[PDB]
RNA sequence: GACGACGUUGAUAGGCCGGGUGUGUAAGCGCAGCGAUGCGUUGAGCUAACCGGUACUAAUGAACCGUGAGGCUUAACC
RNA sequence: CGAAGGUGUGCUGUGAGGCAUGCUGGAGGUAUCAGAAGUGCGAAUGCUGACAUAAGUAACGAUAAAGCGGGUGAAAAGCCCGCUCGCCGGAAGACCAAGGGUUCCUGUCCAACGUUAAUCGGGGCAGGGUGAGUCGACCCCUAAGGCGAGGCCGAAAGGCGU
RNA sequence: AGGACCGAACCGACUAAUGUUGAAAAAUUAGCGGAUGACUUGUGGCUGGGGGUGAAAGGCCAAUCAAACCGGGAGAUAGCU
RNA sequence: CCCGGCGAGGGGAGUGAAAAAGAACCUGAAACCGUGUACGUACAAGCAGUGGGAGCACGCUUGGCGUGUGACUGCGUACC
RNA sequence: GGUUAAGCGACUAAGCGUACACGGUGGAUGCCCUGGCAGUCAGAGGCGAUGAAGGACGUGCUAAUCUGCGAUAAGCGUCGG
């Protein structure tokens, strides 16, 4: 049985989140939680929240036994970007992209 | 108990883009005069 | 540096205000064009 | 190169560094345990342990020296009345550094520095 | 100052081939409280090498 | 990044002890002088990165990676 | 009982192309023979929108400077309280005019805005707040100047002026 | 007394450096000139495009000037790309 | 109902013919960005294809055929 | 069988390519029409000192916005439907 949790429109670019996502792909959930706890990235907090949500969803809506769950799939997709403005010198203006990401964690046994 | 604001009177952010031509000095650039 | 716009309400109204537009027939023609276009604000008068 | 050179400048000038370490030494003597960044500890040691060594022997001249280094009379009194007697038989090493993670705001390596007795 | 040709996604991946993070893989377990912690660091509960140090 | 030293069976760094070096006779007290100041205690006191020492503080027991005799073919060999 | 469109596969013609049917889609489509064209795009430093690259690189806006303790909080380098330190001091203090227009004060929130975080804010939401015979305006008086009954000029519009 | 002298406010802009996708579409820092006068400044007013104004540089007239800006003749014309 | 900050987001349940119709809502193309699987690739020089061509992996078949990849090799300097 | 020697040599993928499967972003395409465009036939060709065109401010059980209305203020009288 596969259980999914997503964080859509997370405020972080997909590249930065993928750096953390590749740390836990294929790991047991307890090991993944430790890895995420001792990772000094902003994205580690977001991915840990999604992983905890997936574990809770599995346990509640599906069967149980947190102890044999693994991170079967994980991927980060790009979300919509927010277009902003950065003023530069000599009256010029630049586009700022505030990139977001969709985080998906699939947990299974 | 707290409730939900559900207003965001600044939610819609209008975005634009405009620039300005820049003077450059070319006089020693020249292969001529 | 000093920029071109140096606001002053009295000068603004005396130059582009409603009573200044109404004083001459050219200014009255400015108002007619703006009424024909359907402008929400006819003049700088506020 | 910086061969054989000692002392961190900690992205500060000399007078700022002096003032900051005076404040930190006063704080550590007052509270006996403080939370700092790991590199600001390991430098507070070289400032605060000579103070205790100076306080080991009580004299008017020594109290004036301690006042010059720590412009706080409460800190001088605590040094000479408690810390000198408390550490009278210890040969250096009056402080202890414990690493305690990373700062939330900037990921700075944190540490606790404390006096080894702390009235345990 | 600037490229003459757009670099490929292949070159972008080749460059990023060194950007991978490394996991700690080395969590220690305190002898008294039994909680996991970073080696040479305080535990979340304030223990170190089996002694309550912070509280 | 790397490279080198060391991790309690330890001098790896800090502190501490002794020395050296540098600056030059601290503070307090006493005496002389109306006073600035001088003299004594006194080359005194301070002294960074140096030298020689010293477990006082920190270098934790774990854990992690790396395996389990190492292809085939001929040619000699025992 | 599955149209157009989308997406595969197979077949087929010398080519532009055609035919069939899997999935998606959920209501339209059109043999044939004629008729009419906003009838075919890769380029025009073409136009509009979307998305790349450089690149997780430069930078985060005065080199006046910060350090601790406590509080609140999901979370505190940045908020609050305290103690120190530092900076301005004919100003980087205080009061206005002009201009602005609620930014003011209190309570709540943290999406977006704030070059980071934010529990904070000149941000969002709600509520409150401006009291005059003497201050100012209005008002009386006129300067420069403007408008100007009649008037004098000027194809018209209008100019000058008592 | 003084278009007098030295020098802050105030008004300028001689040199250097930095900056040149700037903190800034002309600035900053260190120096520099005038500083009772042909000075400087607030608030109003007047002069309008072949026109104004100019201690005169083709200077300035809203970051635009050997003829402003906006709208119109207008889809000017283009033996050129 | 559950995770979460009395969040944002999400997983269930339920409505509905349909929720990959969930309000960032009919259909959803392309550029662009990912996860998974097969094959190739760390001694080899260039418009990146085409002609030849092992090996491997799938399906059909019972050696063959089809599909993907493509070591090695001849020729080969984009378009307007 | 073992031991030396010589020769030959699958298994690696930090990453990358191609194919396929599944997604994200994005908003094309198809389908749609309260909106436009061009006409034909017929009207009406003016409103204003009895204060116009166009506005300002108000007006509701509540008070942003739109519509209506004007201190009689989403309306009052009367005659008809």
């Amino acid at each position: 049985m596969e259980t999914i949790a997503k964080h859509r429109h997370a405020r972080s670019s997909a590249q930065k989140v993928r750096l953390v996502a590749d740390l836990i792909r294929g790991k047991k959930v307890s090991q993944a939680l430790d890895i995420l706890t001792y990772t000094n990235k902003k994205a580690a907090v977001l991915v840990k929240k999604v992983l905890e949500s997936a574990i809770a969803n599995a346990e509640h809506n599906d069967g149980a036994d947190i102890d044999d769950l693994k991170v079967t799939k994980i991927f980060v997709d790009e979300g919509p970007s927010m277009k902003r403005i950065m003023p530069r010198a000599k009256g010029r203006a630049d586009r700022i992209l505030k990139r977001t990401s969709h985080i998906t964690v699939v947990v299974s046994d | 108990a707290n409730g939900e604001d559900s207003s965001f009177g600044s939610f819609t952010f209008t975005v634009e883009l405009f620039s300005t031509p820049v003077w450059i000095w070319w006089w020693p650039r020249i292969r001529g005069p | 540096m000093k920029r071109t716009f140096q606001p002053s309400v009295l000068k603004r109204n005396r130059s582009h205000g409603f009573r200044a537009r109404m004083a001459t027939k050219n200014g009255r023609q400015v108002l007619a064009r703006r009424r024909a276009k359907g402008r929400a604000r006819l003049t700088v008068s506020k | 190169m910086r061969h054989r050179k000692s002392g961190r400048q900690l992205n500060r000038n000399s007078s700022h560094r002096q003032a900051m370490f005076r404040n930190m030494a006063g704080s550590l003597v007052r509270h006996e345990i403080i939370k700092t960044t790991l590199p600001k500890a390991k430098e507070l040691r070289r400032v605060v342990e000579p103070l205790i060594t100076l306080a080991k022997t009580d004299s008017v001249a020594n109290r004036r020296l301690a006042f010059a280094r720590t412009r706080d009379n409460e800190i001088v009194a605590k040094l000479f009345n408690e810390l000198g007697p408390r550490f009278a038989s210890r040969a250096g090493g009056y402080t202890r550094i414990l690493k305690c993670g990373f700062r939330a705001g900037d990921n700075a390596p944190m540490a606790y520095i404390e006096l080894v007795d702390r009235s345990e | 100052a600037v490229q003459q040709n757009k670099p490929t996604r292949s070159k972008r991946g080749m460059r990023r081939s060194h950007d991978a993070l490394t996991a700690v893989t080395s969590l220690s377990v305190d002898k008294t409280s039994g909680e996991k912690h970073l080696r040479h660091h305080i535990t979340a509960d304030g223990y170190y090498r089996g002694r309550k140090v912070i509280a």
